[PDB]
């Protein structure tokens, strides 16, 4: 850079720029069923487990834990104004296009063009699908992992909020902040031209409001082409929602790697407690049936403390998502980089 | 100040002084009888007391459990069993109790760091809200931010966060620019509003309405630009001295 | 469960082993037929209940029965009559987190009050016949985001407020938890002279469980000094003088 006692450089020009942060609000909950993934359905098995039964309580209470944290973490990041607005029959908001973000009313769920297409880029279908008995019945030839899973006690619990309801919490937000602003977000709403309440925000970042008037077709041209590329690279680039993706794989391997545990023997004859139950009388095969019991205890409480770790980095994320959504959403935020780099005007 | 700091003028403070001094007293009021009348209020303290006692209980009932051993007691097993055969039953016991030890400290270390991010916020809320006046949005409570005060609770701190929230809100007609002799007129803190024939520049928090002057609107580039000026008379000051 | 099984095992293959290594399929021993082998729970059952001091009815909610397979998932029949009146018809409700039995589905919409999952809620509600008597029922209920509203936009309107209202709110954080420190010989051994012999060699594990607590201790008292100890000066409170007719008794 070169620098100068008495040279400075000014802007002539700027440039609109629209970029997409993207932040995991919740994991998938799980539940286990302690007897059947260690007794697999064993008459002779859970005789031994019922001293066992104080522990399989604990990693139960554990997981419960994990599962409403998860609904309450996006209950915090989505229902931070209970009203929900009503989009409203779109109206001129200075040359400005929300359509694309706005949701499309001829379509099923009510969502945005935008999150149809993020819904479409991660792949939710490898993580879970509803699995009745007769379904999973049925399919014996083929190997599906979640059924697999279910038969051995490990199941996949609904999240609170559906999806729709989500959709419906991100209009109510996206109608507020289009017609009232900042105002929405503390107090009632109080209705502001889009274009007055654009050279607010123009204010805020320390250039003056004739600027945007003057150049408010060009602003309005900018944003517009903005949101139309953000659109295009999320459709052309298959690579986009990472994290989002990296959530339902790890929680999806932690199951897998579950049920693989089962394979391994701890030390008894046979990873079967039938052949141990078949070749043995009871006092021998008690003693064969603990190792493997002790085993199997212990890979669930292993799987339990990962879950907790990853817990504890979900919540720290949604504490971040639910602040982003107060201070970049709600208000213009100051902070430097914290609501998209260069000078944040407003976030949807 | 603190007025000053949420984009209200300090002059509507002064004049609503005796209102402003009442409301504030009626809100601390109303708070102690709310903390007075409902038990469950502090819910996030107790249940943190109450995973502690709970993780304590659960360790002695562990102790009741037998890990493969013929009896979970100590003493039975010294009793009947000489100590080479002993020594197998008691270290399946030390085994399964040492594990039950490893699982608590392992239950309390992601406990003492969810604390520990808590007390991280209350230490960031506590400079940011008491020592200072935050212009984060809900970070300080719900509303514009005017001041906090920290009270002490067991294992936990409770703030009580002053904000302004407005009120009653009325309908003006509003224009981007007013045009006065071919000349955009923009207002430098204010938004125009038109109680319907006439024009006047106010705060948008509060409703003070003012005639519109030099002094109060500077003037930039033609009216042409301007989408959605409307034609007004910019009142001079100086014209009549 | 025994089942036909498609696979076909090769002739000097006897029996299948899946992943868990589990016997997932046989081979009948008088006739060559593959049968597949199922286990008969396929599991999922939660029990949505008010507090037994209010009542003791309860609401039963199957995550993966569809209504009209919930008597042959839960083998009803020789189930006890009790559990026959939650897999009873007439109080069945569909839903995506899976059928609901004992709860009366009511069309109005509530704040959530027990989540039943997949946006369907269950509350215990004065449901009254005839509305003579009153009656106490549990209800499934969709619920309810907020009360819908719409803000009226124009492009020349704005509204402005006339009036401001100053409102005190409370926020509550944890600030530390009990520290606790535990000795390891006197819970293993419980004072007996012959345990802790054995543990000599377990004696390290133990240094390291004390030392996980003792680094959750210092980090306790830390929390505590760095929220409340922000400024070492301690201002002594003033005798109160006119605070602009501000009360802070
Ligand atoms: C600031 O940059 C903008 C955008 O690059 C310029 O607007 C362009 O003007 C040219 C004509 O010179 C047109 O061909 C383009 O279509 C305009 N861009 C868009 C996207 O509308 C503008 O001219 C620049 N301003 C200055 C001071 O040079
Ligand atoms: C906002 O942008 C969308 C997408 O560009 C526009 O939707 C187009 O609408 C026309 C009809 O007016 C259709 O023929 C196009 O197929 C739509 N999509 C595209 C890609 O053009 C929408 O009209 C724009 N809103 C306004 C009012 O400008
Ligand atoms: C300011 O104007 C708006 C729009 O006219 C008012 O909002 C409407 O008020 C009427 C009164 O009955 C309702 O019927 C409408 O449903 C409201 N919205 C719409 C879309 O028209 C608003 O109430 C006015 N402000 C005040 C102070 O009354
Ligand atoms: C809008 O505000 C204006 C203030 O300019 C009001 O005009 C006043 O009207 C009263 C009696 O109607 C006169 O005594 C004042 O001298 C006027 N003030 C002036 C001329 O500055 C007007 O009444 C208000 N209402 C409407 C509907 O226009
Ligand atoms: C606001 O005032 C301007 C300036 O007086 C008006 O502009 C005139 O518009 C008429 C037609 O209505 C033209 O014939 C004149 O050439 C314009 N200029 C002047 C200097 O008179 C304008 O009509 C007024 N109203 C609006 C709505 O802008
Ligand atoms: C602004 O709000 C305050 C508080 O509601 C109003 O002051 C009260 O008004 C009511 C209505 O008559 C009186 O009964 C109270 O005695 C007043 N004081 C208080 C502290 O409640 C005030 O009048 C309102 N101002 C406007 C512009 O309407
Ligand atoms: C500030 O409020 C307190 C109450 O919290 C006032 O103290 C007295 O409180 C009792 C009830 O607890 C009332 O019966 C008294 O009337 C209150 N004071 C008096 C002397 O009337 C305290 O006085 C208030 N401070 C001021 C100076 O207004
Ligand atoms: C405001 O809206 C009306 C009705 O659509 C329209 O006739 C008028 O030209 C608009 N004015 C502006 C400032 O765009
Ligand atoms: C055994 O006898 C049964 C009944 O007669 C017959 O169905 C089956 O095929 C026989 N299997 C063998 C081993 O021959
Ligand atoms: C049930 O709870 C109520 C308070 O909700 C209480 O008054 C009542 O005593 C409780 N019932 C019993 C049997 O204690
Ligand atoms: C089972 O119930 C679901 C709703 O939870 C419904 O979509 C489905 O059509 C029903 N039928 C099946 C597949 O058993
Ligand atoms: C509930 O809604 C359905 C569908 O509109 C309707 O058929 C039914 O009569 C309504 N009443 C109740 C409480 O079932």
């Amino acid at each position: 850079v070169a620098y100068s006692n008495n040279s400075i450089a000014i802007p002539t020009n700027f440039t609109i720029s629209v970029t997409t942060e993207i932040l995991p609000v919740s994991m998938t909950k799980t539940s286990v069923d302690c007897t059947m993934y260690i007794c697999g359905d064993s008459i002779e098995c859970s005789n031994l487990l019922l001293q066992y039964g104080s522990f399989c309580t604990q990693l139960n209470r554990a997981l419960t834990g994990i599962a409403v944290e998860q609904d309450k973490n996006t209950q915090e990041v989505f229902a931070q104004v209970k009203q929900i607005y009503k989009t409203p029959p779109i109206k001129d908001f200075g040359g400005f296009n929300f359509s694309q973000i706005l949701p499309d009313p001829s379509k099923p769920s009510k969502r945005s063009f935008i999150e149809d297409l993020l819904f479409n880029k991660v792949t939710l279908a490898d993580a879970g699908f509803i699995k009745q008995y007769g379904d999973c019945l049925g399919d014996i030839a083929a190997r599906d992992l979640i059924c697999a899973q279910k038969f051995n006690g490990l199941t996949v619990l609904p999240p609170l909020l559906t999806d729709e309801m989500i959709a419906q919490y991100t209009s109510a937000l996206l109608a507020g902040t289009i017609t009232s602003g900042w105002t929405f977000g503390a107090g009632a709403a109080l209705q502001i031209p889009f274009a007055m309440q654009m050279a607010y925000r123009f204010n805020g970042i320390g250039v003056t409001q004739n600027v945007l008037y003057e150049n408010q077709k060009l602003i309005a041209n900018q944003f517009n082409s903005a949101i139309g590329k953000i659109q295009d690279s999320l459709s052309s680039t298959a690579s986009a929602l990472g994290k989002l993706q990296d959530v339902v794989n790890q929680n999806a391997q932690a199951l897998n790697t579950l049920v693989k545990q089962l394979s391994s023997n701890f030390g008894a004859i046979s990873s079967v407690l039938n052949d141990i139950l078949s070749r043995l009388d009871p006092p021998e095969a008690e003693v064969q049936i603990d190792r493997l019991i002790t085993g199997r205890l212990q890979s669930l409480q292993t799987y339990v403390t990962q879950q907790l770790i990853r817990a504890a980095e979900i919540r720290a994320s949604a504490n971040l998502a639910a602040t982003k959504m107060s201070e970049c959403v709600l208000g213009q935020s100051k902070r430097v980089d914290f609501c998209g780099k260069g000078y944040h005007l407003m976030s949807f | 100040y603190r007025f000053n700091g949420i984009g209200v003028t300090q002059n509507v403070l002064y004049e609503n002084q005796k209102l402003i001094a009442n409301q504030f007293n009626s809100a601390i009021g109303k708070i102690q009888d709310s903390l007075s009348s409902t038990a469950s209020a502090l819910g996030k303290l107790q249940d943190v007391v109450n995973q502690n006692a709970q993780a304590l209980n659960t360790l002695v009932k562990q102790l009741s459990s037998n890990f493969g051993a013929i009896s979970s007691v100590l003493n039975d097993i010294l009793s009947r069993l000489d100590p080479p055969e002993a020594e197998v039953q008691i270290d399946r016991l030390i085994t399964g109790r040492l594990q039950s030890l490893q699982t608590y400290v392992t239950q309390q270390l992601i406990r003492a760091a969810e604390i520990r991010a808590s007390a991280n916020l209350a230490a960031t809320k506590m400079s940011e809200c008491v020592l200072g006046q935050s212009k984060r949005v809900d970070f300080c409570g719900k509303g514009y931010h005017l001041m906090s005060f920290p009270q002490s609770a067991p294992h936990g701190v409770v703030f009580l966060h002053v904000t302004y929230v407005p009120a009653q809100e009325k309908n003006f007609t509003t224009a981007p620019a007013i045009c006065h002799e071919g000349k955009a007129h923009f207002p430098r803190e204010g938004v125009f509003v038109s109680n319907g024939t006439h024009w006047f520049i106010t705060q948008r928090n509060f409703y003070e309405p003012q005639i519109i002057t030099t002094d109060n609107t500077f003037v930039s580039g033609s009216c042409d630009v301007v989408i959605g000026i409307v034609n007004n008379t910019v009142y001079d000051p100086l014209q009549p001295e | 469960v025994l089942t036909t099984s498609k696979k076909q095992f090769l002739p000097f293959q006897q029996f299948g082993r899946d992943i868990s290594d589990t016997t997932d399929a046989v081979r009948d021993p008088q006739t060559l037929e593959i049968l597949d082998i199922t286990p008969c729970s396929f599991g999922g059952v939660s029990v949505i209940t008010p507090g037994t001091n209010t009542s003791n009815q309860v609401a039963v909610l199957y995550q993966d029965v569809n209504c009209t397979e919930v008597p042959m998932a839960i083998h009803a029949e020789q189930l006890t009559p009790a559990w026959r009146v939650y897999s009873a018809g007439a109080n069945v409700f569909q839903t995506r987190a899976g059928c609901l039995v004992g709860a009366e589905h009511v069309n109005n919409s509530y704040e959530c009050d027990i989540p039943v999952g997949a946006g369907i809620c269950a509350s215990y509600h004065s449901m009254s016949s005839l509305r003579s008597v009153n009656q106490r029922s549990i209800i499934a209920y969709t619920m309810s985001l907020g009360a819908e509203n719409s803000v009226a936009y124009s492009n020349n309107s704005i509204a402005i407020p006339t009036n401001f209202t100053i409102s005190v709110t409370t926020e509550i954080l944890p600030v530390s938890m009990t520290k606790t420190s535990v000795d390891c010989t006197m819970y293993i051994c419980g004072d007996s002279i012959e345990c802790s012999n054995l543990l000599l060699q377990y004696g390290s594990f133990c240094t390291q469980l004390n030392r996980a607590l003792t680094g959750i201790a210092v980090e306790q008292d830390k929390n505590t000094q760095e929220v409340f100890a922000q400024v070492k000066q301690i201002y002594k409170t003033p005798p109160i003088k006119d605070f602009g007719g501000f009360n802070f008794s």
